[PDB]
């Protein structure tokens, strides 16, 4: 029933559609934070540009957030999914949480 | 300087789950091991301590001598 | 305004008027039994009859005369008839069970024996027998108004229909008389209890269903019924087969076995 | 019609929650209050 | 207009709202008849007098906690409020009929109080059992209007159970099968057969009865040739299926609460909780005999109950891990409701597996007629039923009055319950292993210790009985409006708002077939 | 913004961290200043301040996931409550054994217990776990 | 009889009630095993930010929660009725008593041999000898000889009574009309006490059971004593 | 800004468990409820016949 | 053997039952008895839902035989996609 | 008989916002009276005969 | 002939927890026989053995009333 | 769940009220009965 | 058996009517016959005051509190015997 990476290509695919729309950008991270499992960072890397092509940043740091919340108790894998994506954040100009200061509770 | 290390991503809640549901069972066994040597081997062995060696009439004789029985004096 | 097929009934007294008339019936039989007195019993009698009279009365100006019994309310009517009659059969249930617990073991006080000493039945081939045919005709003639409806014959399903209800009263008149008849009585024991309350609660099974087919006979004379739409008809035969089957079993349980 | 919406949907009034207190007081309580009540009566009968 | 509304009724909802005001009017009354049993036990000797007082005491205690608190709360409040609205329907099959369900109820426990009120009571137990229920040990009208008082309970259930069965059956969206309809409406149609089949067996025995006392029939005297045996199989017949009855609502209401507060869209495992109820509620009438153990049964058919019996846990923990299994995974929310489910899960299990300790005849014998029994379904029915209602009350509260709870005050609510019943019953089970009978106003010494500590327990759910009703009044004093609910998706009852309309699915759900 | 009664059948905001993009933004109308703002939104975003961008992440939510994850001090409320209401509970048995309660039987007396143990050990009660096993017959006294 | 804070059963005086101890020991286990691996499992199931919210496939892991209680059902159900059939099974009793349950006290009638019968009432508590048990002793005992099968046949003249020795693992229903049997062996003289256990008016709490088990020789003098 | 239990939790808990404490230990003790512990190791068993 | 008068519907049926009666004969279902059979659901082939007003409650079956049914208000409006498959609904409104 | 169902759908679908109970005419609001009368009146009386029976009678 | 009688022996037919019938059956079965015997010139001795296993099984007062309604006329076993 | 702030604040001083009015009218009444229990039994 | 008829082809008013005028109303003729041909008293049984019988537990809330409902003085006897 399907290898990581064919799943993870169908994600990659459904987030780099060129012309994909707000409502198939929140469907497809709403869905996909329902599995058991943290978004590889070539998915996330989609999503951010997707949000790129909606002109939507704010959408771009709530994703990041829910990678690290996806996460849960294993601390390593948020920074490590950040260290992935840094070419793209700088690429793009996307602030982490961490840097606009919305990890402060 | 350095990088960190892909950690392992998917399954994570699964992981968990079994790797507890593993440890639970253990620990049934554990407990199940407990019980009998604590309560349930303890129970067959104190009766058939008590009943190896047990002499009725010299029971109820202790008995007739403190006076408790109506039929007996 | 709805786009739904179903009935929003308007609000109505009879639900409390029944409840009522339930509290005078049971504090009635209460006062009646203890304090020998019928009074607050004959209130809630008259108060039982009114509310029935009333509901009922209201759903058919709200079917026939007002259209709301759409197939949607006519179907859950089917099922509500259904369940209740099921619950009734559930009901006759418990006193066949006492019955054969009684009959099948029977005790030292009756002798050790069934039917007990100095039980004399009677003879299930005389008037029991008579009455089993009588319910039986009565189950055909009632189909037979059943098919004239729907074919559309009002002639017929009034002939068909009034000798349905005659039957029915003839066996209530034939039972009534049994009773009269009877050598042994509801205090003789348990033979006597299982026999007079089963066939008892069988027999007001009997009128209240002929009250229901009478009902039925005069809607007709008033051309309430239609060749397809008929519910009430529907439901006053399925629970006259009821009130048959339960004979039925009767007659074979505590008048032929049980003799 | 009939009134719709909070406070409306309901056969007492919270309307004023002083008023309410006291409704509700004598309906909790009554029903708590009857079985020490019904004793009492037996108790007193014989 | 006010007596148009609220006695003339044809509403749904307005009629599940009185009776839950009906049922927490009648809890009220059931915790005082626990109180004063726990008062006269609470120290060796005698409070109120003989065993006469003291089990018309419980025997009210008994009908007043079943008829009037559990069975309108869960089937007529949360079953009227929630059932049409849960399938879209627009009202229930008979709306004027379940007016009477309702109006039943006052004068059926207008009965019980008078039975308590005229000569010495019913001091029967609730299982009303000849010959001590007969007119020669209770003569007079006592035992009469309590039988009244059943039927008029009996017959109000019926018609609700011919209505949830109909509207059930036919009243879904044209689309949706029967097996898209939410656990909680599979909970009341599968309670609602069991009713309609279980309480005419009832009145057949009860009337039985009747008779016996008052139109000298002998169904239950051996001196006519009767048997006091069979009324106990008439009435068990009936007897366990009515504790499904009692539970199977809360299955629904818990499978409801668990997978909301858990953020799922769906329970886990449907059909096999489908299949589970269904099970459970055919079960149920093949078992009553575990009841009879020790009235001289053949050793066959205690062999065949006690295993029959058995077979019921393989669908309830089928349940209990599907549960588990919908938490598993769930974003937690740790809402008052929630912790009811959970206390739930777990002090259900508890008194789950002491029936199933019970169901084996042999260890019956010495079970049977002790505090073992009293503290078995006092788990499943002060921690299960009754946790089950508070679930669902504190979970659905703004939705029938549009205004929410202090959650910080329902939290501590629920804390104290929990003390409190556990301390009341827990210790019991130390009593009946050591053959503390039930139906005791008094008990041997050694008996103090473990019913000073249940008593002191029976005080403590006083407390929060007691601060149940301040929080209510606190909602309804401060009047917060509920804004937005969560997971509409999949719990179409907070769909039209809070409170819904006075009429909702005027217009009815669309639903293709695809 | 502000919700409404009267809103509940329309898409609304809500605050998940499983439902991380909600149906609608949190904040719908803009000012001028935060017009401007959604305008240089669709240009790089290298050239938005720290500033900028964090307003536009508040018009479109409301808490971010550490406020709405936060933990509180509640439970401190809910069982100091709990344990105050069941403190009051023992002014009621303290109540009830004043005022209601009479003296418990004579058999609880210290004397009548110290015969009746005596008596329990005579016929030997419970003698294989229970009770008189705790006694030791031949050095008479309880078993150390 | 039970002693202070007592918590499991009173110990066993007859063989059929030391193996009721011990299939309760096994059950208990059991029921302990069961709740805590609940109570366990809902912790696991709390104590995690991980989540998982997508349909979750059901089939193969319902093999495990019905074919594992089902072979626990198993396990208890085969020593169970073990020990019913035991209890069942024909011993030839040497001697039969019969009991009738009154509103409020038991008789008891030996007749094999004489017409020996006599009420049994609880001592008041204001007439207890000191060292006495509240609400336990009775006038006049059940005497019976010890270490011999004794067919007990219980009935009633009035209401439902229940006639109960938990130390002998008995409890038999006293029935008007009806004549049950139980079978009954001390392994040990003394004194057993039971109570009524059937609901049965005023004073159900206040019509106990004491039986006294002595040798055959004092039994049969006792007997002659009482005609 | 500071909610009812950040401002009072910590005075609920200790206020809280200091009653409750207390208020058991009382009437545990001071008031003549009789427990009727086990005498194993407590009572000197004393002639009775 | 076989005379008349017994009325029928067509003649005697009035109220909702009789309108329910004309609409089936012309195909029609104004009060909602049949399930409605679904498009494509494409945003180019939409699911139709009609309503007396300008918003109806959706539930979508997005599967056959799934039991959970997806629950939403459709608005009058731009066409509205089933949040758990994204199945496209327009309203038809009057 | 002939057939005069016509005349009662009239009746009672006239748009006099009557509930059914009452929509016939005169006659059922005295009905309604009668029954609603009886049953209040009835149950005083019950209520009255329980406060009756409660206390014993020499 | 076969005495040592000490109590009733396991019957057989009467096998199950309600020995109701056992008592019944043994009262008829020595009263049947002692009223062939009392009749036709024989020994009630014959009888003996229902006779002690009636006493064993039979509450006192059951027997008494079934004795009183034999002499009454409205015992209703046959004998 | 999502709520507006309360229409008609209940202060802390009316929470004890409403709370002190509530269990009073639960004890008040059985404590009474209880209270003059031995007034009945002996009468 | 199964009977011995015959018939369908379409069902029908016409076949109920046979069927109730040319098999169940005859039955009902012949078993009014046949009653009545048996009807008339049998002698009443010797009075015997059997205590299963003539049960009285409480007096019945009618008449003299000692008479069945549809009491027949021919037949049923009262707890002391026939009347008179
Ligand atoms: C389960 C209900 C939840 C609340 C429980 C509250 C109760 C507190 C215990 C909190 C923990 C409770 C766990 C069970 C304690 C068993 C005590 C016992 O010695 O039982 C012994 C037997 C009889 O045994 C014997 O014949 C030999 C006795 C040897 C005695 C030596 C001295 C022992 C110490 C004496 C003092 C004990 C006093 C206990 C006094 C307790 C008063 C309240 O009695 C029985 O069968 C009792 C039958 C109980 C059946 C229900 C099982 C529920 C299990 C819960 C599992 C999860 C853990 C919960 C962990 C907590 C989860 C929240
Ligand atoms: C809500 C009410 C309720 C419910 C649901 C139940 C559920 C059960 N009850 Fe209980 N019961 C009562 C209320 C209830 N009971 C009442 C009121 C009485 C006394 C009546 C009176 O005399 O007044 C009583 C009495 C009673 C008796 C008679 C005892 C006696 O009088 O001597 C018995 C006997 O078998 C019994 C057994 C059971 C069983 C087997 C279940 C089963 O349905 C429980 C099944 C649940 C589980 C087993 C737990 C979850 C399962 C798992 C986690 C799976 C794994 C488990 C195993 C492998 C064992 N009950
Ligand atoms: C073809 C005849 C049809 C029956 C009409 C007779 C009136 C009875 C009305 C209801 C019948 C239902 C069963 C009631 C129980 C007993 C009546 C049994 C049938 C009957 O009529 O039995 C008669 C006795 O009636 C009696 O005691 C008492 C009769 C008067 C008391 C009526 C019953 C009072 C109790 C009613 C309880 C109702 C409980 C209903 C619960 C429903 C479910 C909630 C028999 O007469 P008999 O002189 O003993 O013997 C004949 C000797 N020649
Ligand atoms: C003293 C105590 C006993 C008193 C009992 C007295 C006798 C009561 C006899 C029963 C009379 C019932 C009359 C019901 C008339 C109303 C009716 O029959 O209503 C019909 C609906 O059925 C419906 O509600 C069906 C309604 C179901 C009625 C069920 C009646 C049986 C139940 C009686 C109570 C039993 C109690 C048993 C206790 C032991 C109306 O729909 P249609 O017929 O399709 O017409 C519409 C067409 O005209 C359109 O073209
Ligand atoms: C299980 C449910 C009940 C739980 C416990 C109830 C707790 C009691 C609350 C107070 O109840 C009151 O107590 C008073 C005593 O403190 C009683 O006054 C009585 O005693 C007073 C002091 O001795 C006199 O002044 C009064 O006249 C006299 O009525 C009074 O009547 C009663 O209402
Ligand atoms: Cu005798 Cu209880
Ligand atoms: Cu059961
Ligand atoms: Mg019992
Ligand atoms: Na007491
Ligand atoms: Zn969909």
């Amino acid at each position: 029933h399907e290898t990581d990476e064919e799943f993870d290509a169908r994600w990659v695919t459904y987030f780099n559609k060129p012309d994909i729309d707000a409502w198939e950008l929140r469907k497809g991270m709403n869905t996909l934070v329902g599995y058991d499992l943290v978004p590889e960072p070539k998915i996330i890397d989609a999503a951010l540009r997707a949000c790129r092509r909606l002109n939507d940043f704010a959408s771009a740091v709530r994703i990041l957030e829910v990678v690290k919340d996806k996460a849960g108790p294993h601390k390593e894998i948020y920074p490590y999914v950040i260290q992935e994506l840094r070419p793209t954040l700088n690429e793009l100009g996307i602030s982490t949480p961490e840097e606009l200061g919305l990890d402060k509770v | 300087s350095t990088a960190l290390a892909k950690p392992q991503m998917r399954g994570l809640l699964a992981r968990r789950l079994r790797f507890h549901i593993v440890g639970a069972f253990m620990v049934s066994l554990g407990f199940a091991t407990f019980y009998k040597f604590a309560v349930a081997e303890k129970r067959k062995k104190a009766y058939a301590d008590f009943y190896r060696n047990y002499d009725s009439m010299k029971d109820f004789e202790e008995m007739r001598k403190a006076g408790i029985f109506q039929s007996a004096k | 305004h709805q786009t739904h097929a179903y009935h929003m009934v308007n609000p109505s007294p009879w639900p409390l008027t029944g409840a009522l008339s339930a509290l005078l019936m049971t504090s009635g039989l209460t006062m009646w039994f203890h304090f020998n007195s019928m009074t607050l019993l004959m209130i809630g009698l008259t108060t039982n009859m009114l509310t029935m009279y009333q509901w009922w009365r209201d759903v058919i100006r709200e079917s026939t005369f007002q259209g709301h019994h759409t197939p949607a309310v006519q179907k859950g009517l089917r099922y509500g008839m259904i369940l209740f009659i099921i619950s009734e059969v559930l009901f006759f249930t418990g006193f066949f069970w006492a019955f054969y617990h009684s009959s099948l073991a029977p005790t030292p006080e009756l002798g050790g024996c069934w039917p007990p000493t100095g039980i004399h039945p009677l003879n299930p081939l005389e008037v029991p027998l008579l009455n089993t045919s009588v319910l039986l005709a009565s189950g055909v003639s009632i189909t037979w108004a059943h098919h004239s409806l729907m074919e559309g014959d009002r002639k017929h399903m009034l002939q068909a229909l009034f000798i349905t209800i005659t039957l029915g009263v003839y066996f209530t008149l034939l039972q009534a008389s049994e009773y009269y008849e009877a050598p042994f009585t509801i205090s003789d024991g348990v033979y006597g209890s299982t026999f007079f309350v089963a066939t008892g609660f069988h027999g007001l099974h009997v009128i209240i269903g002929s009250t229901f087919l009478i009902v039925c006979f005069f809607r007709q004379l008033k051309f309430h019924f239609t060749s397809n739409h008929h519910f009430g008809f529907e439901a006053a035969a399925w629970y006259w087969h009821f009130v048959d089957v339960v004979w039925l079993f009767l007659y074979v349980s505590i008048y032929w076995w049980g003799s | 019609h009939y009134e719709e919406g909070p406070g409306k949907n309901i056969p007492f009034s919270v309307e004023n929650k002083w008023r309410l207190l006291a409704m509700m007081t004598l309906f909790f309580g009554s029903g708590f209050a009857a079985p020490f009540f019904i004793v009492r009566h037996q108790l007193l009968k014989k | 207009m006010f007596i148009n509304r609220w006695l003339f009724s044809t509403n749904h909802k307005d009629i599940g709202t009185l009776y839950l005001l009906f049922g927490a009017w009648a809890g009220m009354v059931g915790t005082a008849l626990s109180l004063l049993i726990r008062a006269e036990l609470g120290q060796p000797g005698t409070l109120l007098g003989d065993d006469q007082i003291y089990n018309v005491v419980v025997t009210a205690h008994a009908f007043v906690m079943i008829f009037f608190m559990v069975m309108p709360i869960m089937i007529g409040g949360f079953g009227n409020w929630l059932v049409p609205l849960m399938i879209g329907a627009p009202d229930m099959a008979f709306p004027r009929m379940n007016n009477m369900s309702f109006w039943l109820l006052p004068p059926s426990f207008l009965l019980l109080l008078a039975s308590s009120m005229v000569e010495a009571g019913a001091g029967t137990g609730w299982t009303v059992y000849p010959p001590l229920a007969g007119n020669l040990a209770h003569a007079g009208a006592s035992v009469d209007l309590t039988i009244f008082s059943l039927h008029l309970a009996g017959v109000s259930s019926i018609l609700g159970a011919i209505n949830f069965i109909t509207t059930i059956i036919n009243m879904k969206p044209p689309a949706m099968s029967q097996y898209q309809t939410p656990l909680f409406v599979w909970s009341v149609m599968i309670t609602a057969v069991l009713l309609l089949l279980s309480l005419p067996v009832l009145a057949a025995g009860i009337t039985m009865l009747l008779t016996d006392r008052n139109l000298n029939t002998t169904f239950f005297d051996p001196a006519g040739g009767g048997d006091p045996i069979l009324y106990q199989h008439l009435f068990w017949f009936f007897g366990h299926p009515e504790v499904y009855i009692l539970i199977l609502p809360g299955f629904g209401m818990i499978s409801h609460i668990v997978t909301y507060y858990s953020g799922k869209k769906e329970p886990f495992g449907y059909m096999g909780m489908v299949w589970a109820m269904m099970s459970i509620g055919f079960l149920g009438f093949i078992v009553w005999a575990h009841h009879m153990f020790t009235v001289g049964m053949d050793v066959d058919t205690r062999a065949y109950f006690t295993s029959a019996t058995m077979i019921i846990a393989i669908p309830t923990g089928v349940k209990v891990f599907s549960w588990l299994a919908t938490l598993h995974g769930g974003n937690i929310k740790w809402s008052p409701a929630m912790m009811w489910a959970l206390g739930f899960i777990f002090l259900f299990t508890v008194g789950g597996l002491t029936g199933i300790v019970l169901a084996n005849s042999s260890l019956d014998i010495v079970l049977h007629d002790t505090y073992y029994v009293v503290a078995h379904f006092h788990y499943v029915l002060s921690m299960g039923a009754v946790f089950a209602i508070m679930g669902g009350f504190v979970h659905w509260f703004p939705l029938f009055s549009g205004y929410t709870l202090n959650d910080t005050w329902a939290k501590i609510h629920f804390a104290i319950m929990f003390v409190g019943v556990n301390m009341t019953f827990f210790p019991q089970h130390f009593l009946g292993l050591s053959g503390m009978p039930r139906r005791y106003s008094d008990y041997p010494d050694a008996y103090t210790m473990w019913n000073t500590i249940s008593s002191m327990g029976s005080f403590i759910s006083l407390t929060a009985v007691m601060l149940m009703v301040f929080i209510i009044w606190e909602a309804f004093a401060s009047k917060r409006e509920v804004l937005t609910v969560d997971l509409t998706t999949t719990n179409l009852e907070w769909l039209n708002g809070c409170p819904p309309p006075y009429h909702t699915f005027e217009e009815p759900t669309y639903v293709n077939l695809k | 913004s502000v919700v409404k009664s009267e809103d509940y059948a329309l898409p609304s905001y809500v605050d998940r961290r499983d439902y991380p993009l909600p149906d609608v933004a949190h904040v719908k109308n803009l000012s001028a200043s935060q017009k401007a703002l959604k305008e240089k939104e669709k240009a790089s975003w290298s050239s938005l301040s720290i500033d900028e961008k964090v307003e536009l992440y508040r018009l479109k939510f409301k808490e971010s996931f550490a406020e709405m994850n936060r933990s509180t001090n509640e439970w401190k409320t809910v069982v100091g409550a709990a344990m105050f209401f069941i403190g009051f509970t023992a002014l009621l048995l303290i109540w009830e054994k004043h005022y209601v309660y009479g003296p418990i039987p004579h058999t609880f007396e210290e004397e009548w217990v110290a015969k009746q143990t005596k008596r329990m050990l005579d016929m030997k009660v419970a003698p294989i776990q229970g009770f008189s096993a705790k006694w030791d017959y031949d050095k008479n006294e309880w078993k150390k | 009889m039970a002693y202070p804070m007592q918590l499991g059963f009173q110990d066993a005086t007859s063989p059929i009630m030391e193996e009721l101890l011990h299939f309760h020991d096994h059950t208990l286990m059991i029921v302990f095993l069961i709740s805590s691996l609940v109570l366990y499992i809902i912790s696991l199931m709390l104590t995690t930010k991980l989540t998982h919210t997508s349909t979750m496939d059901a089939q193969e892991v319902e093999t495990i929660w019905t074919i594992l209680p089902a072979i626990i059902l198993i396990l208890i159900a085969l020593p169970s009725l073990r020990i019913l059939y035991m209890m069942d099974e024909i011993n030839n009793p040497s001697l039969t008593v019969k009991t009738m349950g009154h509103q409020w006290y038991w008789s008891y009638e030996y007749t094999d041999y004489e017409d020996l019968s006599f009420d049994s009432y609880m001592i008041p508590t204001s007439e207890l000898k000191p060292g006495e048990l509240r609400l336990l002793e009775v006038d006049n005992r059940v005497v019976l000889p010890m270490e011999m099968t004794i067919r007990m046949l219980v009935s009633s003249e009035d209401v439902l009574h229940s006639w109960a020795v938990p130390s002998l693992g008995l409890k038999t229903d006293a029935i008007p009309g009806r004549l049950n049997q139980t079978t009954l062996m001390s392994s040990r003289p003394g004194l057993y006490y039971g109570q009524c256990s059937e609901i049965c008016g005023s004073n159900h709490s206040f019509m106990p059971i004491v039986l006294e088990l002595v040798p055959l020789k004092y039994f049969e003098k006792w007997s002659a004593s009482m005609l | 800004a500071p909610d009812f239990h950040d401002k009072y939790g910590n005075a609920v808990l200790a206020s809280g468990a200091t009653f409750c404490v207390a208020v058991w230990v009382y009437m545990a003790t001071q008031i003549g409820i009789e427990w009727n512990p086990s005498p194993v190791g407590r009572v000197t068993p004393k002639e009775w016949r | 053997a076989s005379g008349g008068g017994v009325p029928t519907d067509e003649e005697q049926a009035t109220g909702l039952e009789r309108e329910v009666m004309l609409a089936a004969r012309k195909g029609q279902d104004p009060y909602n008895i049949l399930a409605p059979k679904a498009t494509s659901g494409t945003k180019e082939d939409p699911n139709l839902v009609p309503s007396i007003t300008n918003k109806r409650i959706v539930g979508c079956i997005c599967e056959e035989d799934n039991s959970t049914v997806i629950w939403f208000w459709l608005h009058k409006g731009e066409a509205q996609r089933c949040p758990s498959c994204g199945t496209h609904y327009k309203l038809v409104p009057h | 008989f002939e057939n005069r169902v016509a005349e009662k759908q009239k009746l009672f679908q006239e748009d006099n916002g009557l509930p059914v109970h009452l929509k016939g005419g005169a006659t059922d609001n005295i009905l309604y009276r009668v029954t609603m009368t009886l049953c209040l009146g009835g149950t005083l009386y019950s209520l009255y005969c329980l406060g009756w029976a409660s206390f014993p009678h020499k | 002939k076969i005495k040592n009688y000490q109590t009733a022996p396991f019957d057989s037919r009467f096998p199950n927890q309600n020995q109701t019938r056992n008592c019944w059956q043994n009262y008829l079965d020595f009263h049947r026989c002692e009223k062939a015997m009392t009749a036709k010139g024989g020994d009630v001795s014959v009888c003996e053995w229902y006779r002690r296993v009636y006493k064993s099984l039979c509450p006192i007062s059951w027997v008494s009333t079934w004795d009183d309604r034999r002499a009454e006329g409205t015992f209703p076993g046959k004998i | 769940i999502t709520a507006k702030p309360a229409k008609t604040p209940t202060s802390p001083k009316e929470q004890a009220i409403g709370l002190s009015v509530t269990f009073l009218s639960f004890l008040l009444p059985a404590g009474w009965v209880l209270y003059h229990l031995d007034n009945y039994k002996k009468s | 058996a199964s009977a011995a008829k015959g018939d369908h082809g379409g069902t029908g008013a016409r076949t109920w009517r046979f069927l109730t005028f040319g098999l169940a109303l005859p039955s009902v003729a012949l078993c009014t016959l046949n009653s009545w041909l048996h009807s008339g008293h049998r002698e009443r049984p010797a009075f015997i005051p059997y205590h299963h019988l003539r049960i009285r537990t409480k007096p019945f809330s009618w008449g003299d509190g000692n008479h069945t409902f549809f009491h027949n003085p021919r037949v049923n006897p009262l707890p002391t015997g026939y009347e008179k």
